[PDB]
């Protein structure tokens, strides 16, 4: 169980970021965590600012929806952000988290690349679906499989975003499925959500 | 002026167990929650538990079994044990402070300094490498490096030859520890069913070198 | 001090009186002082640790809706709830205190539950024969949860 955040934040330097975090019924605070380093609160009591935090950090909150907003973007500010909340069951609830990103260049639409079970494979007993995800920014995806028509989420791994030489991003995910799985489904998809546009390819057993 | 670290090793192989240790310097253990908190990809930061100077633990629920925090008054530090660990617990293991009163709006503080614990495979295993045959007229077709340890692999395509269009991906790291990649080469359409395509996959960790030759489908 | 009732203390002669020193702000303990008191029995028959509570529930059911038409008068517009501690050990999170060489610990969960608009509350505690304290409650210990959540239903906690 988790407080539901945005996965990923972009806006060109220097302009108003704005980051949700809904289903949170107490009062909510946030952390931001960079590579490495330690994750340290920016918020907190739904619009408090501690000392050391620049004032162009703030938020508030609307009964469900706490929210996290920042004016004047800049390099100094990329970091995942999570959303925190008391419980009375659970005690801690964070959320998904949020990657924040300054365009630092044009947008690219991701390549999608899905592979079906190779013969090869497939007389070892196994069968895994690769779907490659590469040139695509800001470095933010989300893949979701289907079989035949309604979603799966079992046996399926994803990387996290790897920068290439390219200054642009790539991932993969793989759905491993047994023979069995496989064949007794006429087709599977993968779909990669980028932006505001979604790549799916699909693939089918012969 | 409280400061937080968390010793014990970086390593700890499946199915065994994770014992890490928060010395705190400069402050007494009274009145504060010490707390544990991991943080990982797939999973996010999650609450593990903290625990008070009388040694009332509170546990996540998520958890609750095979977790147990104690602590030694006398050397400043609280302990952590976390059983029967798996490749799902490989993250990053931190310790913290809470103070002592209403946690309707407590946030945590005094953050430790970032440890990260990986559980490893088991032993050492070499690739199977399977073809990914191929079907605005271009295509694609790649190599499948499956179930391998440790790090690293290096794959190329025409023994060299062949570079432009290609890309290998990030491994990834299967729930029983192992990893995956694969590299897949753009070429032209035309070129299928003429021009023979390579992959040469190398993992020196266990004196593997395949070679698979990726041909269309049948 | 971490607790959360008054036993055995003094009353405000005339009404009800809020006294904090920042009631704008929520991290400020609020302190209400009443005028009429109200039984609190804990018995300890002899688990043997597992004791009771007997506090009539119509005098408590009434002792916190004119309380909260007090709190009203100082935040204008808004609803008044009452919630369970937030905390992390026994000592603050319970009604805690020292009954005749003995420390109980009451879960009063079922003395803060819900608003409050205009039988036997049972609470049970934790700590051979049978004990028995017979105090009053003069004054709460109250805390507010601060944030400006826009549905303006201020919740508030005992604690401190
Ligand atoms: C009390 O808190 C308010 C903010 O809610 C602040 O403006 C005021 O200065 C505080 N009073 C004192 C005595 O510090
Ligand atoms: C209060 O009582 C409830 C009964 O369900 C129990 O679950 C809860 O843990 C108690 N609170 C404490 C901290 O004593
Ligand atoms: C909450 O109130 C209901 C009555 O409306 C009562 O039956 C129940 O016991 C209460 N829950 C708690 C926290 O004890
Ligand atoms: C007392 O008032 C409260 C307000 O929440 C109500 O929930 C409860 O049922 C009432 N009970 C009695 C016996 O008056
Ligand atoms: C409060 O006073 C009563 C007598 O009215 C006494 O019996 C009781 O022990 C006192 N309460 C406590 C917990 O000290
Ligand atoms: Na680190
Ligand atoms: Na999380």
């Amino acid at each position: 169980y988790e407080l539901t955040q945005p996965p990923s934040v972009s806006v060109s330097p220097g302009q108003t970021a704005t980051i949700t975090c809904s289903g949170a019924s107490t009062n909510v605070c946030w952390y931001q965590v960079k590579p490495g380093q330690s994750p340290e609160v920016v918020i907190f009591e739904n619009y408090k600012r501690p000392s050391g935090i620049p004032d162009r950090f703030s938020g508030s909150k609307s009964g469900s929806t706490a929210t996290l907003t920042i004016r004047g973007t800049q390099a100094i500010d990329e970091a995942d952000y999570y959303c925190q909340v008391w419980d009375s069951f659970s005690t801690f609830v964070f959320g998904s988290g949020t990657q924040v990103t300054v365009l630092r260049q044009p947008k690219a639409n991701p390549t999608v690349t899905l592979f079906p079970p190779s013969s090869e494979e497939l007389q070892a007993n196994k069968a895994t679906l690769v779907c490659l995800i590469s040139d695509f920014y800001p470095g933010a995806v989300t893949v979701a499989w289907k079989a035949d028509s309604s979603p799966v989420k079992a046996g399926v791994e994803t990387t996290t975003p790897s920068k290439q030489s390219n200054n642009k991003y790539a991932a993969s995910s793989y759905l491993s499925l047994t023979p069995e799985q496989w064949k007794s489904h006429r087709s599977y998809s993968c779909q990669v959500t980028h932006e505001g546009s979604t790549v799916e390819k699909t693939v089918a057993p012969t | 002026q409280v400061q937080l670290q968390e010793s014990g090793p970086g390593v700890v192989k499946s199915s065994e167990t994770l014992s890490l240790t928060c010395t705190v310097s400069g402050g007494s253990m009274g009145g504060t929650y010490w707390s544990w908190l991991r943080l990982s990809p797939g999973k996010g930061l999650e609450w593990i538990g903290y625990i008070f100077h009388t040694g009332e633990t509170n546990y996540s629920p998520s958890l609750k079994g095979r977790v147990s925090i104690s602590v030694d008054t006398s050397e400043d530090q609280f302990s952590l044990r976390l059983r029967s660990v798996t490749a799902a617990d490989t993250a990053v293991y931190f310790c913290a402070s809470l103070p002592r009163g209403q946690l309707v709006n407590a946030y945590f503080r005094n953050w430790g300094r970032g440890s990260l614990v990986s559980v490893t495979a088991a032993s050492t295993k070499g690739p199977s490498v399977f073809p990914l045959a191929p079907s605005g007229g271009t295509a694609a077709l790649g190599c499948l490096v499956k179930d391998y340890f440790p790090e690293p692999v290096t794959v190329s395509w025409n023994s060299g030859a062949l570079t432009s269009g290609v890309h290998t991906f990030p491994a990834v790291l299967q729930s029983s520890g192992l990893y995956s990649l694969s590299s897949v080469v753009t070429v032209p359409s035309s070129s299928l069913g003429t021009q023979t395509y390579i992959c040469n996959v190398n993992h020196k960790p266990s004196n593997t070198k395949v070679d698979k030759k990726v041909e269309p489908k049948s | 001090v971490s607790t959360q009732l008054l036993l055995n203390g003094s009353l405000a002669k005339e009404e009800i009186v809020i006294r904090s020193e920042n009631l704008t702000d929520n991290a400020k303990t609020i302190i209400v002082h009443l005028k009429e008191s109200v039984e609190i029995v804990c018995t300890r028959p002899g688990d043997t640790r597992q004791a009771h509570c007997n506090i009539s529930e119509e005098k408590w059911n009434k002792t916190l809706q004119k309380v909260s038409k007090i709190l009203q008068e100082h935040f204008p517009n808004k609803a008044i709830k009452f919630e369970p501690h937030s905390g992390g050990d026994l000592e603050i999170t319970t009604h805690s205190f020292n009954c005749r060489g003995e420390f109980f610990y009451c879960n009063t969960t079922k003395l803060f539950n819900g608003t409050y608009n205009s039988t036997t509350i049972t609470l049970p505690c934790r700590i051979k024969g049978n004990i028995t304290c017979k105090s009053i409650i003069t004054g709460l210990l109250l805390t507010r949860d601060g944030g400006n959540d826009d549905n303006d239903t201020e919740t508030f906690r005992p604690g401190g």
